[PDB]
């Protein structure tokens, strides 16, 4: 059962977004939480890195309260970086 | 029972007219006799075709046998369609539904595509010209989109013969670039020959290349050129000389004097001329069936001006058309039958391959069964590359007094001797030029070393 | 009709032609030495006694494709104006690294064509191709556009190139808000003073 | 610049395929070669693993002479596995 | 959101602004409770903006 | 006795097997040879016995 890359990434972004949708207005605060849960659900090659690191950083730096949709739509295409380190 | 039929022969077509006359002689009967009016013209000229057609029409011909070009074909289809005059031609089949036209030449599309599938070609090159129309091109492109083929479509017809030297060299240079070997030639025989000469000149006829000639004339042209070249060549043949009919016909054809019938002294015959002969047969059998059904198609009065407006067609024409289309006969092209629109049906296209000894039929293509295959069918010195390392390969002290493998001594030398001894070959020990074991250069991406 | 005009003794003829009839016009005008002027597509070759009003679109198209830097795309054509442009972009695809999918939409009858386009764009979904070039008359262009909006491929991520001089002649309001990029060619600039005056007179 | 996962995979499959095309009819022999080139051009997080390992394996075992197009079309969606070790 | 108070004469960009504001929140799931005509209008506008 | 399938066995060749199968991407079922021999060719019947 290989986890590939792309499947894991699209899963990561989807789970992060779907999770952050549950927190309205607090979106910028819970990014790390939802990234944690998303890494849990989608699995990761390096538990520290997570499913997609670059997407996490992008969201954290971009996302502002109530700005969720646009921020995610902008951040979901970003490069994830090195999954092993 | 004189039946007036017009005919159109392009200037320079001799063997076609010869086979036409032979057809006139062989299929002649005491019941009725065809009275041809031959008119020579420039087939590519629309004006000339129009003049000839209206000339035949004013003469009140019951049918017309002729040829057309991509330029003139619409003139013929449109005029024959309007005036209800039947037109029979060996020339390329029209793509569409054209009434009052009987096309003797079979459709090559299916045979070609099935041939491509047979050789398992994923990617190839397609060389075409606009003469017979782009119909085949559209076909192979749509089939390329459907079956996931990567096809290179290149028009060789627009290249002028005056300036074409380096153009084809650049063509096959660009074609060699991608490493594409497989190539299909769909062209008039002259252009084919030219391309062939350019290929032998550039030495692209060597091993590794596969050429597919699309036409019914595969054995009609000279195949001796690339025959010994070492490249595989495949094609299509509409005339089987193994058949008794074709054999006897050929005997009579070869006994004919060249002076009376131009270009009629030969072992073979161009597929166009054969199609002409068979066309004569079809017309004779058609009018015969008209007389057997007791229907009189005889003209009451002169046709008048073809251009005169509004054009009025004669009734009999439709009857003559139905008469022609219902004809089923045996001929040089095999079983001859037509559908409602006038295209050929139930033809057999022999699939042939060029081998060392000569051409041979590897199978046949049917409208239903597609491709069906017929009867299924010293020691070189080994170059040993090695590098100098102790004590694997070393130079002897006296080595200047020796030559060849006696120059080298070492573990790998003895091991080489053993390997060669067990595998039974003659071996030549050589040291690698660059003096490296093996590697990939990060820049040139070229492997260096042994 | 041409011989009718000829017997009347006209000094020139203005008209249109089709892929079928164009050789008749060229041959007759060339033989009888009568000048023929037409808005219809340019003949490929050297034809005397014909003055073609329509400019050559080939260069604009190929240069545009190079401009957008398209490596692979789909080419939708019909048999009405001829395959000349198609042959052109195929030869240029052979010269470049282009991967082109040629699909003939012209042989499809308008009465029975519903699922024909769904299957078409299905095959286009096979390769995942989001870049598409439409070479067609304004009618076929419009039909194909409507079918595109119906299946919802006119959203963002898709890029359409309409090849004709009539880019503003067809209705663009349909896919205008779709969010997909659409590019094309215009032979008439309405910003020009001459054209502006002409339009002022035209609308009245 | 930044390294990705999905990009590396799509590039990997495409470069392998485009490479094997030059070797048509001998294709079953050169899969590892073209995979090497593809790993070089598209890069890899682990030089041993390559850009996509799973696609390489699938192609190597599936590919038969002249069967390339179908083989690639079947194998290009396959999971690449872990691009670490 | 009340779509009933919008006059048919001036309504073009009103729906575009509507679904833009709806895109702000990222809302996909949408319920239309409307007269058949208004339903048709909203649907057509949805196809126009490609949602 | 409380387990089933490939979980019944442990060892160097087992782990190596897991690695090979993981690398080649197939599902594998570990089984013990019937005759309990590695391999040999009988000089008379010319039949290979063993794995
Ligand atoms: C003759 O042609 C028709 C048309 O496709 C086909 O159905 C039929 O099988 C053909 N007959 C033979 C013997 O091939």
């Amino acid at each position: 059962g290989p986890a590939d890359c792309c499947r894991m990434k699209e899963c990561c972004t989807d789970r992060v977004n779907e999770c952050l949708q549950r927190y309205s207005g607090r979106e910028d605060k819970f990014v790390s939480f939802c990234y944690q849960e998303a890494t849990v659900t989608c699995g990761s090659f390096n538990e520290i890195v997570g499913c997609c690191y670059g997407y996490q950083m992008c969201m954290i730096r971009v996302v502002k309260p109530n700005s969720l949709s646009g921020a995610h739509e902008a951040c979901k295409t970003v490069s994830c970086g090195n999954p092993c380190a | 029972n004189s039946i007036q039929i017009g005919g159109l022969f392009p200037r320079g077509a001799d063997q076609e007219y010869s086979a036409f006359r032979v057809g006139m002689v062989q299929f002649s009967t005491s019941e009725f006799r065809l009275t041809p009016h031959i008119d020579n013209l420039e087939v590519a000229n629309s004006f000339a075709v129009t003049n000839a057609f209206c000339s035949q029409f004013s003469r009140g011909v019951y049918a017309i046998f002729g040829f057309y070009d991509k330029k003139s074909v619409n003139t013929i289809t449109s005029f024959c369609g309007t005036l209800h005059v039947s037109f029979i031609t060996p020339s390329f089949p029209t793509d569409g539904t054209h009434p009052f036209v009987i096309q003797m030449r079979p459709d090559l599309k299916g045979a070609l595509l099935s041939l491509i599938e047979y050789y398992q070609w994923d990617k190839f090159a397609y060389l075409y010209d606009s003469d017979r129309g782009l119909s085949t091109l559209q076909a192979v492109l749509d089939s390329a989109a459907e079956k996931k083929w990567q096809v290179t479509a290149i028009n060789v017809g627009n290249i002028n013969n005056d300036k074409k030297d380096e153009t084809y060299r650049s063509l096959f240079q660009d074609l060699e670039l991608k490493g594409e070997r497989r190539v299909i030639l769909d062209c008039e025989r002259d252009k084919v020959n030219d391309i062939v000469d350019q290929v032998i000149t550039i030495g692209k006829h060597v091993k590794g290349y596969h050429y597919i000639i699309a036409n019914l004339g595969f054995t009609d042209g000279d195949l001796l050129k690339i025959q010994f070249g070492g490249a595989e060549v495949s094609g299509f043949q509409i005339v089987d000389y193994d058949d008794s009919l074709v054999s006897k016909f050929i005997e009579r054809w070869s006994t004919l004097e060249e002076k009376e019938y131009p270009g009629a002294h030969t072992a073979t015959i161009k597929y166009t001329s054969a199609l002409t002969y068979d066309a004569v047969q079809v017309m004779t059998e058609a009018f015969r069936n008209l007389r057997k059904q007791r229907i009189e198609i005889s003209r009451r009065g002169n046709a008048g001006d073809c251009l005169a407006n509004p054009a009025v067609p004669w009734g009999q024409g439709v009857e003559i058309e139905r008469a022609l289309k219902q004809v089923q006969v045996e001929g040089l092209s095999g079983n001859i039958k037509f559908d409602q629109n006038g295209k050929r049906i139930n033809y057999t296209i022999n699939i042939m391959e060029l081998k060392t000894n000569g051409p041979r039929k590897i199978g046949y293509w049917s409208e239903v069964d597609k491709m069906v295959v017929t009867l299924t069918e010293e020691q070189k010195t080994v170059v040993v590359t090695t590098i100098l390392e102790s004590p694997y390969v070393m130079m002897k002290k006296n080595h200047e007094m020796l030559e060849g493998n006696e120059r080298y001594e070492g573990y790998c030398v003895d091991l080489a001797a053993e390997i060669a001894k067990h595998c039974g070959f003659k071996y030549k020990l050589t040291i690698v030029g660059d003096g490296k074991y093996g590697a990939r250069d990060a820049d040139t991406k070229i492997w260096d070393g042994m």
